[PDB]
RNA sequence: CCGAUAACGAACGAGACUCUGGCAUGCUAACUAGUUACGCGACCCCCGAGCGGUCGGCGUCCCCCAACUUCUUAGAGGGACAAGUGGCGUUCAGCCACCCGAGAUUGAGCAAUAACAGGUCUGUGAUGCCCUUAGAUGUCCGGGGCUGCACGCGCGCUACACUGACUGGCUCAGCGUGUGCCUACCCUACGCCGGCAGGCGCGGGUAACCCGUUGAACCCCAUUCGUGAUGGGGAUCGGGGAUUGCAAUUAUUCCCCAUGAACGAGGAAUUCCCAGUAAGUGCGGGUCAUAAGCUUGCGUUGAUUAAGUCCCUGCCCUUUGUACACACCGCC
């Protein structure tokens, strides 16, 4: 009913684990038409959670200096790599971006003050919204240098990065530092 | 050589068709009016070089201004130019026309830098 | 000098051409609004003038 | 205002001036029922954000923001 | 179905003004049109070759859109982002000349009339032809 | 157009005396040329009749050598007064654009000319400091150490 | 990673290359077209034009900045 | 008009004024006690009104001196003639007014009063006058060469917000 | 008438300009004239920011003057004459009047 | 702040206060702001609509010759108080969540005692003492210098590119300024000339009347380019052309044509910052005869992270220890 870029119904998509159902919003009380919100989010701890997960990746793309007003672009840029994924799977875009955000989120991670081991005293397991924002942190990170010094446009970057992220095939940025992370927090258990 | 015509037809060539042979900086100069003090130097230059023997150059005349332009009616002069502290006789050759007088008394001693003392440590 | 060179030198623009309307210095004037005062006795009679602080 | 701004005033104007359409020259009834979609589905449709900028400060460039500084 | 201008794009609108300027060519065009920049910030001449055309059709949908507009005005609307090189970004307007003389030609095809003030308008016939060529263009858009 | 290579297409040509990269395109091909700047290779080619979206390797003889005509002598060709580089020159006055080499030497006979009148401007460049008044107490440290 | 010397302009070679294969697979971008088949990206833009002109690729996005296209549906 | 002056100018011209005029007041008139001064304006004529301690003292001989100082302003900023008048106004609990205890203060200690016994019946005599409360600082060389500050404060004295604006007076 | 007068008022201070414009217009309407209504031009603001310091030497902090100046607009027309009507200003210190015409 | 309580009674600071911003279809008013309606019109549809659509086109305070303040302005007023609910709490102070609300923490200004040998005698006809005072350390005039460079440091700007550059088209601001006592020096519409930098005539504005409806940038839409030190980058350097002035050289500044240098994202270290915030992005004022890479403000686009800690740097209170008291940069 809702159809984000007049396509792609939000009713379908299905969230697999009940760790982030409670902190993903692409379903019909949090789907809209157009990412672009003046929704407060930042005010209050938390309501980022209410936020679709569309809108996080918007504000998570434009980044470095020269990207931070650029919004629209950013939402021409989702729209684009949307149509590309849809292209290149056949399937739902937003059932795309939930299993990657699901399979990008680093189960653990370490950190402590003391003399380190090998990076950090403890290893210490997180919360879903860490998780989510990190997924998403690393999504656009992951795009960002991709595309930095290649023909191969920022369109493309970020779709091939959600549909390896989708699967898992240790060809994009961000489960291959997430391993990495994991690694270093078995490691460090 | 200044514009292709010789320096002989830059002696009889007057302020208003030489204004186009210069370039615009000095144009812009010849248009606003020249003051009392350009015209003393260039009478007690006319004086003076007309009073100079033959085959011989003229005697030196010093002065501060070094805004002046150079008029090819100039050429072969002996100008004291101040640097600030001494004025420095300059040659007029048959190119420095679109010179200024202080282009050529440079107002300080060329820098040979020696060991720097307790700075930038 | 006589008159032809005690002030000779033109003044008719520039920063020698101003002066504090009150302490005759030619440093920080403040010449908006006509103002021609320097900025420290500017502070001394802001009160006075009527400029006065709310944020 | 600029142009998003500017598009966010135009569809809350349109929002707004349809409540208060339906509020006086109809009954409530409909006002009611159509306030409460407009509602819970944007908030910002009929109420104006209020935050509109901050002022500039003597100490840095922006409103929080301060120049860099430094020891040495 | 009354069409205004106002109903359709007006990008692919003064294209298509601009090309019917051109096959109804009668127009004043200056021989200095393949040499000079279109402004001073520009630091390229424009790449298209009658670009003369569309930025006559420009100043007609602007006098269209508002009336009165001199050449510095035109210049307001044509001014661009100056770069400046090494020093910050600033704000630099249009060519002079060039709007001047795009105007001379627009009441050289007499759809531009100065007002009784400063500044110069569209005509009615003018305003009619902009008209037909939105509802041609609109008829194309839609069929 | 988007046709296979052309037969004839050198990837490199021969202008005057110095090489131009043919797989760009004209316009920004004989850029390469000193002396030569892209408003310049604008003008040339829009008063060359050349279309612009073809690359230099592509061209003809009879093109090319219509743009070297051009380029030696763009006075007789409707190219502008103001457009030039040398205009108004030092030695003869005579109003000239300069196209290669020629632009090196004419460089260097200036500043030996700027140094044997002994211009301050020519005694800069002759120890090689800045000559448009610019600081160097704290800059351009790179070009001496 | 030194160099990538893109092709400017088709060849024999490469001008089948493109006429037999690329309308075969899901995603079409000047990108893809470039980094697959060595060309310089422009020669990639122009040649989808051709082909969309020709009409045996589908166009869906055409943007100023990122153009998709699709090759034609089978069945 | 073209010879009038905007709005914005106009404010600024009448505080230059002002300034000008209450500085000239304070500098001439400083042993008259010398309160302050009020104008008042109209486009007919103006109106100066000086408040000082001693109305009799700044008065001349038959009003000589107020004569004076009215030729003073009249030629300074160049009035039309007659279109302004000098009043002396006599302060009420000169007590209550900070720049009048001040030269007070000023002209005891010039005379050679001791600072500490000034200083002390100056702030008796406020207090007395009525007043919610007093502060007098003295800072300069006293005693040695080296510099200090005796400050003598009583009742109370706030420091901040917007009321001491208009509940403090400072000289 | 027949007159067609237009008066500003303007200070610094916002009570006076009030009570200016209240008790003129009571006057008038006491001595039955019809009044235009009370215009408030938007309120000039007199902004200068200046370094605390005399001396450069600090924290750099900056002090800020504001010079608030409103002014108000009244127009009084009558079918009889007003100036010899009206004549008493009734203009306490501080507050500018300026009276014009409607041909000025 | 509640409470205990050899204290009682106070006082400043903080708070309070003023401005600022946010809602007021409630009041007042509006030809130096408008809205609505009507009438003239112009144009498209006129197949036929015709109370069709646009107009920043013109009129209805031109005085009898329409209404109104929603928008704009600025005054009076109102409005938010932990007010209600649930929970925690000695059930006191108060804290968290939630409803309704525009707002449930809008930012600034002001800001206590005591001080620092912190800065300014180059602000002063503020000033003690000392120096000089006619070959003047006074003052004037002319010129130079304050820019001068083997190098180091700081605040900045430009950038390293395809999230881009160029070319065109479309399209949205708010602060605030504008003709001078000396004091000459304004902001500018429009028209013409020139390609640009500018010039030549006619006006407007001492100002919500004019610039100006401030047609800003970024952004948006199409074009070319195509991963290269490339169409990035514009330092150096040449020629020429304009404005200010008495004077433009050691280039005032602007402009055209040439040159594309380092730079492929930056060590050891480190600055700032929690919402219209950082950042991008332009625009005003200050300095100005000429002017901004600075600064003060203004607006446009607009986030990630966090609702915690004393680990680093510190701050405040109590206890404690002292061989410190110029006070650990101590003493020895
Ligand atoms: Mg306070
Ligand atoms: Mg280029």
């Amino acid at each position: 009913d809702i159809k984000l870029f007049g396509k792609w119904s939000t009713d379908d998509v299905q969230i697999n684990d009940i760790s982030l159902q409670d902190y993903i919003a692409v379903k019909e009380k949090y789907a809209k038409y157009l990412p672009h919100s003046a929704g407060r989010y930042a005010a209050k701890r938390f309501r980022k959670a209410q936020c679709p997960i569309v809108e996080r990746l918007t504000n998570s793309m434009m980044m470095h200096g020269r990207n931070n007003g650029k919004k629209l672009m950013t939402v021409r840029i989702v729209k684009h790599a949307f149509e590309i994924i849809h292209l290149l799977t056949g399937e739902n875009p937003l059932q795309v971006l939930v299993n990657a955000i699901i399979n990008s989120g680093p189960r653990e991670d370490s950190t402590r003050i003391g003399r380190a081991g090998t990076v950090r005293r403890q290893a210490v397991d997180v919360s879903p919204l860490r998780r989510v924002n990190q997924a998403i942190w690393l999504l656009c990170t992951g795009a960002r240098e991709a595309a930095f010094r290649n023909i191969k446009t920022i369109a493309e970057c970020l779709a091939d990065e959600l549909i390896n992220a989708a699967k898992g095939s240790s060809n994009s940025y961000a489960i291959k530092k997430k391993d990495e992370l994991e690694r270093v927090a078995k490691s460090n258990r | 050589t200044y514009r292709g015509v010789d320096l002989d037809q830059l002696l009889d060539m007057s302020y208003e068709q030489l204004m186009q042979l210069y370039s615009a900086r000095q144009r812009r100069r010849l248009n606003r009016g020249l003051r009392r003090k350009q015209h003393s130097l260039l009478k007690r230059l006319r004086k003076a070089k007309k009073e100079a023997p033959p085959m011989e150059k003229p005697e030196v005349v010093k002065t501060h201004l070094r805004d002046m332009i150079i008029l090819p009616e100039m050429v072969g002069s002996m100008v004291g130019v101040y640097n600030g502290k001494t004025f420095n006789q300059v040659e007029i050759k048959p190119e420095m026309i679109g010179h200024y007088l202080g282009e050529f008394s440079i107002t300080y001693k060329p820098v040979k830098h020696g060991r720097p003392g307790i700075g930038a440590t | 000098g006589h008159q032809q060179l005690y002030w000779s030198h033109p003044r008719k623009f520039g920063q020698g051409s101003r002066s504090c309307r009150v302490c005759s210095n030619r440093h920080g004037l403040i010449r908006k609004y006509g103002l021609n005062m320097c900025r420290q006795c500017f502070r001394q009679y802001a009160k006075d003038i009527g400029f006065i602080k709310l944020d | 205002g600029g142009h998003v701004a500017q598009i966010y005033a135009i569809r809350q104007s349109i929002s707004k001036a349809l409540v208060a359409y339906y509020q006086k020259y109809v009954d409530e009834a409909s006002k009611k029922e159509i306030k409460d979609i407009l509602i819970q589905y944007d908030r910002t449709l009929l109420v104006a954000d209020p935050r509109r900028c901050e002022s500039k400060k003597f100490g840095g460039p922006g409103a929080r923001a301060r120049y860099q500084k430094s020891y040495r | 179905p009354g069409v205004t201008v106002k109903d359709v794009n007006q990008q692919e609108f003064v294209r298509a003004l601009a090309a019917f300027l051109k096959k109804s060519g009668k127009l004043k065009v200056p021989e200095w049109v393949d040499t000079v920049k279109l402004a001073k910030h520009k630091e390229l001449a424009p790449y298209d070759e009658n670009w003369f055309y569309t930025r006559a059709a420009s100043t007609a949908r602007h006098l269209y859109l508002r009336g009165g507009a001199g050449v510095g005005s035109m210049t307001k609307i044509y001014g661009g982002r100056q770069r400046n090189g090494v020093m910050p970004s600033h704000f630099s307007r249009g060519s002079k000349s060039v709007a001047r003389r795009v105007l001379q030609a627009l009441e050289g095809l007499k759809m531009v009339e100065k007002d009784q003030d400063g500044g110069r308008k569209l005509t009615p016939q003018g305003q009619r032809d902009l008209d037909r060529i939105a509802g041609q263009v609109a008829a194309a858009n839609k069929k | 157009m988007s046709l296979v290579i052309p037969e004839k297409f050198q990837h490199i040509l021969r202008v005057l005396n110095t090489n131009i990269d043919g797989r760009r395109k004209i316009a920004f091909a004989i850029t390469a040329i000193k002396g030569v700047g892209r408003r310049y290779a604008h003008v040339v080619l829009r008063k060359a009749d050349i279309d612009l979206t073809k690359r230099a390797g592509e061209l003809t003889e009879d093109e090319v050598e219509r743009v070297i005509t051009i380029m030696q002598n763009p006075r007789q060709y409707k190219i502008p007064d103001w457009f030039l580089n040398r205009q108004k020159d030092v030695k003869d006055g005579k109003y000239s654009q300069v196209l290669a080499n020629g632009l090196d030497n004419k460089l260097r006979e200036d500043l030996e000319r700027l140094k044997k009148i002994r211009a301050h401007r020519g005694l800069r460049h002759f120890w090689g400091l800045r000559v448009r008044g610019q600081h160097t107490k704290t800059t351009g440290r790179r070009g001496r150490t | 990673r030194d160099k990538l010397n893109n092709l400017v302009l088709f060849d024999k070679a490469t001008y089948d290359k493109l006429c037999k294969e690329v309308p075969n697979y899901k995603l079409i971008t000047p990108a893809v077209v470039s980094e697959r088949l060595k060309i310089r990206g422009s020669l990639a833009r122009a040649a989808l034009q051709e082909l969309l002109s020709k009409g045996l690729i589908k166009l869906v996005s055409k943007h100023r900045a990122q153009v998709i296209y699709t090759r034609n549906t089978k069945g | 008009m073209a010879v009038q002056i905007s709005k914005k100018r106009k404010f600024v011209a009448d505080g230059i004024f002002k300034a000008e005029l209450n500085e000239f007041l304070t500098r001439e008139l400083a042993e008259d006690g010398y309160s302050g001064v009020e104008v008042r304006v109209t486009p007919t004529r103006t109106e100066i009104i000086i408040l000082a301690t001693r109305t009799q003292n700044v008065l001349g001989e038959k009003g000589r001196r107020i004569r004076e100082l009215t030729a003073v302003v009249q030629k300074r900023f160049g009035f039309p003639e007659g279109s302004v008048e000098l009043y002396a106004e006599k302060v009420a609990t000169r007590g209550l007014c900070a720049i009048a205890q001040a030269e007070s203060l000023r002209y005891k200690l010039l005379g050679g009063l001791a600072v500490r016994r000034a200083c002390y019946g100056v702030l008796r005599f406020i207090m007395e006058s009525g007043a919610k409360g007093c502060e007098v600082v003295v800072s300069g060389k006293l005693r040695g060469q080296r510099a200090k500050s005796m400050k003598f404060v009583d009742g109370l004295m706030i420091h901040s917000g917007d009321p001491v604006n208009y509940y403090v007076d400072t000289a | 008438a027949i007159h067609r007068i237009r008066i500003t008022l303007t200070s610094r201070n916002v009570k006076s300009l009030e009570k200016v414009c209240a008790d003129l217009i009571r006057g008038a309407k006491e001595k039955n004239l019809k009044v235009k209504g009370p215009v408030r031009m938007p309120t000039k603001t007199l902004r200068i920011t200046t370094r605390k310091t005399p001396c450069g030497e600090g924290s750099k902090t900056w002090d800020r003057f504001q010079m608030r100046i409103h002014k108000r607009l009244i127009d009084l027309h009558s079918p009889s004459e007003i100036v010899k009507q009206i004549t008493s200003i009734s203009i306490e210190p501080g507050v500018e009047v300026e009276v014009t015409i409607a041909d000025a």
